């Protein structure tokens, strides 16, 4: 089981305050610190604070500007992290890390991707994509699913809920008119398709909104 | 001893930006660094002790950071009370030793000076002096020359100047010229002229005054 | 009141007057020697205590002749106050093992 | 209550000496230590010395030429700094600081400029600045005060007994033949005056002379 659960991604607006989660599971004890790390796109890691559970002392980094408050609930094994007046400074990936008071971050969480912007959430649009009538296919052939149209980030696709991973490339999004745009490509053998089906699960956590779009021949 | 270099000397920051200082010690004191603000012609003023401990009263913009030999004192959002220089002391080891200290100076917009001409008064006059003061406030940038007339011709005897440092009020530049004659030289004129060419007009402002 | 608990209750407090005279006194004493760290009361409060105890650390310690001195005095009046303890512990032992052994 | 109280100034002669104050207030502790620091016109901040009131023990840098000499009197609360064979190098501002033994200097004194020179003490002389007759005045007013050939420094000029502070600039001084000069601007708006007085306290603590002068309009 995954040992510390955060949310996909938070949309705050510019001055607005939001509070991240990261539940807690497996082993737990009473020497047990819950560290936060951020990390913008583009940007190693920076270190945020710490908190002990089974106490409630919270510390904080002092290099940089204090824009966090770190609670937690033992009955519920989960550490809260308060971000207040966010700008687009603050926009970044927030992991949290379990150290056993021995040093190192022995487990990590999934990160919470915070945006801060004035947009509005858009959830995305998938369409497939497969070859024309008229295009020579070799011993492999390459499928795609066009995510467009959603906001904020991120967005995880995978295919055939994650059993094809190999040959799959998901390419970044580009940001058009506060909308982003991506694609995510599949190579299967040319034998397999379409007899064996080929969908893409576009998941959108922004939105709580996880599409799936199978990949069928033109005509 | 121990050494206390704050490098650079002057840091320029728009306003509401953030602004970090740097104090870098010879040799490792842990956190026994201390921060100081000093205006201008002012008495010091205590900011942050032991590296990172807050004072009551200094407002929350000011923070500081460090261990060791390097820290940091970092202003968020910079304004114009915050216009100073910047010392550290250290308490590790005696005796106690200063920064050599950084100043803070504000880029602010562009501000066309006022000028203002003001002739002698009486109660200079009977003296036997007289002394035509002119006020070039409140402009931006720094860089401003002043010009002195008499009688449409230029004059530049006895025309003193006097700048001021960055104003903590409002980010600007102040100055004055003060042009000094006899009674007797004050009265053989009539039309006295005080001009100033700033980078905010091709043409100077001119402010003038008779003694009709 | 018997005397051996009389005597480390004395003790006590008069080791608490030796690590506050001392504090005082060894900051008195380092201030004016170029390169001293024991020139602040609270840090120096601290050494007195781990030097008393004789814990000695190292993170502190006196440079100048009286400072020394000062630490002579804090050493043994610590000692011997930690060993009028042990003394009276012992006799409160003894003295309850001639009642165990009824004589 | 201020908590360090020194003189303005003091005029020394070149060679002789000077001993200056600096009474103390509020809490006192036998864990006390005033210190001493000179600043030269264009300089940072220099340690001079300290003492310790409660035991009469004074301490000097070692790094710079020793001219001073520390005493306390605990009956008056007041220490004194005594410079002997001052030269032109001596010439600074002289703070003093209240350090409660943990290291930094909580509270600082307003410090007394400290003039070696061979000429003699001159008070200034406070006139008027007035907008000529044929004057356009826009929504706000700009008056002044000339204070000319006094020495030594300084000199604290405030208007209306400092509550009028907003848009008031004070120029540095000008040295003419053993004499400073300066003036100090005022920003009204044109509708309060003159129908409200305005006025500055030109004070010169080196003459003891603290000088009122008001502006009245010119005819
Ligand atoms: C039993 C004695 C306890 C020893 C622990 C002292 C740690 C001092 C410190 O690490 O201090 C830590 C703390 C700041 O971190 O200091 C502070 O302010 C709080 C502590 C204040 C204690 C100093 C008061 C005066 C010292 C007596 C010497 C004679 C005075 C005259
Ligand atoms: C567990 C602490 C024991 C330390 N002692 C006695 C305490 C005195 C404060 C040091 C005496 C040295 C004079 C005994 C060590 C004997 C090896
Ligand atoms: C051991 C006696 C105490 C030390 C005497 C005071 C410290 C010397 C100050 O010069």
């Amino acid at each position: 089981q995954v040992q510390l659960q955060q949310p996909g991604a938070e949309l705050v607006k510019p001055g607005a305050s939001v509070k991240l989660s990261c539940k807690a599971s497996g082993y737990t004890f009473t020497s047990d610190w819950i560290h936060w790390v951020k990390q913008r796109p583009g940007h190693g890691l920076e270190w945020i604070g710490e908190i002990i559970p089974s106490y409630g002392r919270a510390n904080y980094n002092e290099k940089i500007q204090k824009k966090a408050t770190l609670t937690a609930d033992k009955s519920s094994s989960t550490a809260f992290m308060q971000l207040s007046s966010l700008t687009s400074e603050d926009s970044a990936v927030y992991y949290c890390a379990r150290e056993r008071g021995d040093g190192y971050f022995a487990v990590w969480g999934a990160g919470t991707t915070v945006t801060v912007s004035s947009a509005k959430t858009t959830p995305p649009s998938v369409y497939p994509l497969a070859p024309g009538s008229a295009a020579q296919t070799n011993s492999m052939v390459t499928l795609g699913c066009l995510v467009k149209g959603y906001f904020p980030e991120p967005v995880t696709v995978t295919w055939n809920s994650g059993s094809l991973s190999s040959g799959v490339h998901t390419f970044p999004a580009v940001l058009q008119s506060d909308l982003y745009t991506l694609s995510s490509s599949v190579t299967v053998p040319s034998s397999s398709w379409p007899s064996e089906t080929v969908t893409c699960n576009v998941a959108h956590p922004a939105s709580s909104t996880k599409v799936d779009k199978k990949i069928v021949p033109r005509d | 001893d121990i050494l206390l270099t704050q490098s650079p000397a002057i840091l320029s920051v728009s306003p509401g930006e953030r602004v970090s200082f740097s104090c870098r010690a010879s040799q490792s004191i842990g956190t026994d660094i201390h921060w100081y603000q000093q205006r201008t012609n002012g008495s010091p003023r205590l900011l942050i002790k032991y590296a990172s401990e807050s004072i009551s009263g200094i407002p929350s913009r000011f923070s500081g950071s460090g261990s060791g030999t390097d820290f940091t004192l970092s202003i968020n959002s910079v304004e114009s009370e915050d216009i100073a220089n910047y010392y550290c002391q250290q308490s590790n080891r005696w005796p106690f030793t200063f920064g050599s200290g950084t100043k803070l100076e504000i880029k602010r917009a562009d501000a066309a000076p006022t000028v203002s001409i003001f002739p002698p008064s009486s109660e200079q006059l009977t003296s036997g002096g007289a002394s035509v003061v002119c006020f070039l406030n409140n402009f931006y940038p720094k860089d401003i020359n002043v010009k002195w007339k008499i009688d449409g011709s230029e004059r530049q005897n006895g025309v003193l100047n006097s700048w001021t440092d960055q104003d903590s009020k409002d980010s600007t530049y102040s100055m004055s010229s003060t042009l000094t004659l006899t009674k007797d030289e004050y009265e053989r004129h009539n039309s006295y002229t005080c001009e100033a060419t700033h980078k905010t007009s091709t043409s100077p402002i001119v402010k003038s005054f008779n003694r009709n | 009141s018997a005397l051996h608990w009389r005597a480390a209750g004395a003790a006590t407090v008069l080791l608490v007057i030796v690590l506050l005279a001392g504090s005082y006194l060894a900051v008195l004493a380092e201030r004016g020697a170029p390169g001293a760290q024991l020139i602040t009361y609270p840090r120096a409060l601290w050494w007195s205590v781990e030097t008393a105890t004789t814990v000695g650390y190292g993170d502190l310690a006196p440079v100048t002749l009286w400072g020394r001195l000062v630490a002579v005095v804090v050493m043994v009046a610590g000692i011997t106050s930690f060993g009028l303890v042990t003394a009276a512990l012992a006799t409160w032992f003894v003295g309850r093992e001639q009642e165990r052994r009824g004589h």
